[PDB]
RNA sequence: UGGCGUUCAGCCACCCGAGAUUGAGCAAUAACAGGUCUGUGAUGCCCUUAGAUGUCCGGGGCUGCACGCGCGCUACACUGACUGGCUCAGCGUGUGCCUACCCUACGCCGGCAGGCGCGGGUAACCCGUUGAACCCCAUUCGUGAUGGGGAUCGGGGAUUGCAAUUAUUCCCCAUGAACGAGGAAUUCCCAGUAAGUGCGGGUCAUAAGCUUGCGUUGAUUAAGUCCCUGCCCUUUGUACACACCGCC
């Protein structure tokens, strides 16, 4: 009855509206859940020049990438969930999931 | 050559080659008739008190 | 209520290394005159007695905080290094000055390692380390 | 059975100074130390102002305890300052009166702004191609 | 204490402005006046917010000069703290009486630019950032490569300039300026 | 007592060298060719003496205790790190060159390393550039 | 330019001054003194040490690059 | 809210309030004979193709030096070097496909470079609460290149690697050299800005005097002009239109 499932992604949107679905259909299923907890974002950053050769004025790209974790923890046995980690699942959102 | 003092009381504009000077018509807080248009350095607003050492000549308004 | 926190923590190392020398038991080494203390200084100590001074400063970063300094120690006495190209990153301290120090103030009773690494001190010693204190204190006004 | 927790916050640069006030006798610690040994002792008034400017009658009744996150050595001081008076001012707020807060509200904000009212400047980044924010590098010709 | 203010042991009164152009422009009184001559700035972001800060605060954040200094002002109060008590104790007098008299002694009245150039007078505002410039350079020079602090050094030379014994750049530079500006006014 | 007492040189011949009579005896040493600053301390050091004292007030039967401290500096107990002659070529002995023999026996290095014709020692023969530097720009302090 | 010869010590009557004049400055500090006795500003400090507990100088301040010595007590 | 203005678009001043110009990204029609075939298994034609201009293994060079220019570093010292003590940061990365190369606490052996054993960490979970630097308080200190300054060129110890000679990097040999605030000319820059000042990443077995970012100490002057070097519209003049580097 320790299981933590977590909610990695990219998409913030899609992944608020899969951990919000992943929680109301929980709590429209009587079992004690904890809040949405939001662990802060991670970057990352690259800086490249903007030229194949070595002329023109020196000038530089950059590029970056956000990414985001959260994870959720219940009380609950440990065979329904295999059913709400499918309802209406999200592209590009990485589930993981703990029972131990 | 007594050493006086003077009052603004309008400002014309930013004269010069590279417009790094004032000219500022000032009166006299002795006689109260005089008043002269001059050119004057640095931040100026108006009614201020200024000094001279010569008084007898005078800017050119343009 | 008197402790060492109400002292201007300046003197009182220069009051308790001259307790540590009117007690007298701390295992000075043998090599003591001969040694740089960092990479980054140049000259030798000033002062001739130089390992009291460093045996009170490390018995109060440990009476203040952890159980856990022996290479903060190094990270807490290190300095500034000159390379002549560019200013040199905060160098080290230095390992033998202090493992011959810790091992050398086990010798009498007052600190001691006991786990999640360090050395940490024993109230016995606190009772020593806090009395001097209320003299400074009401000597001073 | 009084529960008079008051706890105020502050900011410099990444200066996070919280004070934090009882009901008790009347002094101040920060970090548990007194005011003394606190730093630069250059700077020794921007502690005294909060009490020389109203007066040492305005701090009786009020016990004082001080966090302190972040920072450099001055930030850390004028967040200490505006934070003690926030909290003077937020204590006269929800426990007595509010009439006579508007006095020592007046004659603190008679002599500085920067007791009430935050910094709202920080450091600036630097754009590619020059040693700073702003300085371009060394352009030579010919 | 209603609002008596140190400097670091001093008085705000008993200062007394002698001449009427700088009365406003020169603020070193009850208003203007603070334990310590230090603020958190924002003081030109304005064109004439300048013109409210104490004369000790510019004196602070104009002594420190040629790459060495930038960013040292906690350190560079205390030469003017020991600068003070040197006056009083050699001089024997109010020193913001002694100072508001070498800013009057010092400032000048005219000045020459181009129209071969043409003369013209100054502004007082312009009389306050020379005189300070100028005093404070004169005082640096003479500190430089000289047994002599920098606190010893303007405190003789804010008593010849409110004395005027030509031992002064600040005095001395005043002449080269008017009589330039005199041959050709 | 700040006055000067008798016996108060101002240039002590000392190893066919002057030494000056005013300044601290931490630097009165560094005269002789070798030794500096560091070494200087411990010799001044090794002898219970004071170093806060001026060239003249150290007297005459004590100053034959520094030479042979630094004469000597292994029968009172200086380690084998300090010596800037560790393991020689010729015979292999750990000692120390002062004045005379930090000249000497650097150019009989340099006359040993220049003989066999190699490339490391031919190049003071030519006066040129040998630690792995590259020139190109670096010297032109002179040279036609 | 001239050179700078200065006393290390006191050779006999220049301590015979300072302990006639000195104690009648009104500014006492060893960067004034040294330019009048013609002394180096290692000696100085030595000697308004002598001075503090001989008890003639009245020290004012201890900072470690100046100190202020004035006159005595009034009479 | 007042002030100014055809009572139009708006400007200055002021109150109230955390702010009454924060900082970058993206970017037009049309065009240049700008640079790149040494980024490509994107590519046309030309030369070579087995004694190979394809491919691999041993060496050595691209780092040489009478002079000349351009980008940067430490400096020319008392607001200052030297010993103690004291107390405060914010962005980050980190055990690999072929891949052997991680950040590392904590116990000891030694001057120090490090070593030997031991544990954690795929990361707000450990390294780490990332006791970061001048600045801060007590210590020694030149008018001569002084304890300022620490370079071409000289004796010894450890680490990466199949290998360091032309010395791969760091402590322990020294010469302790030039340099006393810089000529005509010229770059950059207006508020957390110039400058000082240390950290992270990138490149990387070995690795920062370059660069890309972060923090901390924190100013002087200005709210203006067309004189200089240049741009933007209207009018004007023309023998130029590969267009004033013109034509004649
Ligand atoms: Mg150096
Ligand atoms: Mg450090
Ligand atoms: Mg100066
Ligand atoms: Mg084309
Ligand atoms: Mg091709
Ligand atoms: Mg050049
Ligand atoms: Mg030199
Ligand atoms: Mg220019
Ligand atoms: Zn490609």
């Amino acid at each position: 009855h320790r299981i933590r499932i977590t909610l990695t992604s990219r998409n913030v949107k899609s992944l608020e509206k899969v951990c919000a679905d992943l929680i109301r259909g929980a709590k429209e299923k009587n079992l004690k859940v904890k809040g949405p907890v939001r662990m802060p974002t991670k970057t990352l950053r690259i800086t490249t020049r903007k030229t194949p050769c070595g002329e023109g004025s020196k000038t530089w790209d950059r590029f970056q990438m956000r990414i985001h974790k959260r994870l959720i923890d219940l009380h609950s046995p440990s065979e329904i969930v295999k059913q709400i980690t499918s309802i209406s699942i999200e592209p590009g959102v990485e589930v993981e999931v703990t029972i131990a | 050559q007594p050493i006086k003092l003077a009052r603004v009381t309008k400002v014309l504009g930013r004269t010069g080659s590279q417009g790094q000077c004032t000219q500022v018509r000032v009166e006299f807080m002795d006689d109260t008739s005089r008043s002269i248009i001059r050119n004057v350095k640095g931040p100026v607003r108006e009614g201020d008190v200024l000094t001279l050492l010569e008084s007898e000549r005078e800017a050119r308004r343009l | 209520g008197v402790t060492v926190k109400d002292v201007n923590q300046q003197e009182f190392v220069r009051a308790l290394a001259a307790f540590l020398k009117k007690s007298g038991k701390l295992k000075v080494p043998e090599w003591v005159d001969t040694v740089k203390l960092a990479k980054h200084k140049e000259l030798a100590p000033y002062d001739e007695n130089w390992f009291y001074t460093r045996a009170a400063s490390t018995a109060r970063h440990l009476y203040l905080r952890g159980g856990a300094g022996v290479g903060s120690m190094t990270k807490i006495y290190g300095g500034r290094q000159r390379n002549g190209v560019m200013p040199s990153h905060f160098s080290r301290g230095s390992k033998s000055v202090a493992r011959r120090v810790l091992q050398a103030l086990e010798g009498l009773k007052m600190v001691e390692k006991d786990q999640d690494g360090g050395r940490k001190l024993t109230p016995q010693g606190q009772r020593d380390l806090d009395r001097i204190a209320g003299q400074v204190a009401a000597a001073k006004k | 059975g009084p529960l008079q927790s008051v706890q105020v916050f502050g900011r410099k640069k990444t200066a996070t100074a919280v004070a934090h006030c009882k009901r008790g006798n009347g002094l101040i610690k920060v970090n548990g130390r007194p005011l003394e040994m606190i730093e630069p002792r250059t700077l020794q008034y921007k502690l005294l102002e909060p009490v020389l400017l109203l007066g040492k009658e305005r701090f009786a009744g009020v016990d004082i305890r001080v966090r302190v996150k972040g920072g450099g050595h001055v930030a850390q001081i004028y967040a200490i300052r505006q934070s003690i008076s926030k909290a003077l001012v937020a204590y006269y707020q929800k426990y007595v009166d509010e009439a006579s807060k508007k006095e020592i509200k007046d004659i603190l904000i008679q002599y500085d702004r920067t007791l009430l009212v935050a910094d709202p400047r920080r450091c600036e980044s630097k754009k590619f191609g020059g040693p700073g924010a702003r300085a371009r590098y060394q352009k030579s010709y010919r | 204490t209603p609002d008596i203010k140190l400097f670091g042991k001093w008085s705000t009164d008993d200062v007394q402005i002698n001449d009427i152009s700088l009365q406003d422009y020169i603020a070193v009184k009850e208003k203007y006046a603070k334990y310590l001559p230090h603020s958190a700035g924002r003081y030109a972001a304005k064109r004439f917010r300048k013109a409210q800060c104490p004369i000790v605060e510019r004196l602070t954040n104009s002594m420190m000069m040629h790459g060495r200094n930038n960013g040292k002002k906690l350190m560079t109060v205390r030469i003017v703290k020991h600068a003070f008590e040197i006056i009083h104790l050699l001089t024997g007098e109010n020193p913001l009486q002694v100072l508001v008299n070498a800013i009057i002694n010092s400032g000048p009245r005219e000045d020459s630019t181009r129209i071969r150039r043409q003369a013209v007078d100054v502004s007082p505002l312009r009389r306050v950032n020379q005189a300070i410039w100028l005093l404070c350079t004169g005082a640096r020079e003479a500190a430089f490569r000289n047994i002599k602090t920098i606190a010893e050094c303007l405190a003789d030379e804010l008593i010849n300039a409110a004395k005027g014994s030509s031992n002064s750049y600040a005095i001395k530079k005043k002449d080269e300026l008017e009589r330039v500006a005199k041959s050709n006014r | 007592s700040l006055v000067i007492p008798e016996k108060f040189q101002h240039i002590l011949r000392v190893l066919n060298t002057n030494i000056d009579g005013r300044r601290k005896i931490a630097f009165a040493i560094t005269a002789i060719k070798g030794v500096g600053r560091r070494y200087a301390h411990v010799v001044l050091r090794k002898a219970d003496i004071d170093l806060t004292k001026r060239a003249g007030e150290l007297t005459e039967d004590e100053v034959e205790r520094v030479i042979t401290i630094m004469q000597n500096p292994r029968q009172y107990k200086i380690p084998d790190w300090f010596l800037n002659r560790q393991k020689d070529v010729k015979d292999g002995k750990y000692s120390q060159v002062l004045a005379n023999g930090l000249d000497n026996k650097l150019r009989e290095d340099l006359e040993r390393l220049k003989k066999i014709r190699a490339h490391r020692g031919l190049r003071h023969f030519w006066g040129l550039r040998v630690r792995g530097q590259h020139t190109k720009t670096t010297g032109r302090r002179g040279r036609t | 330019r001239d050179k700078l010869n200065n006393l290390v010590l006191f050779d006999k009557a220049t301590y015979d001054k300072l302990c006639k004049e000195v104690p009648n400055y009104k500014l006492i500090t060893p960067a004034v003194v040294s330019e009048r006795l013609k002394i180096r500003g290692s000696l100085a400090r030595a000697a308004l040490q002598e001075l503090l507990s001989k008890g003639l100088i009245k020290l004012v301040s201890k900072h470690r690059a100046q100190v202020i010595y004035t006159r005595n007590t009034k009479g």
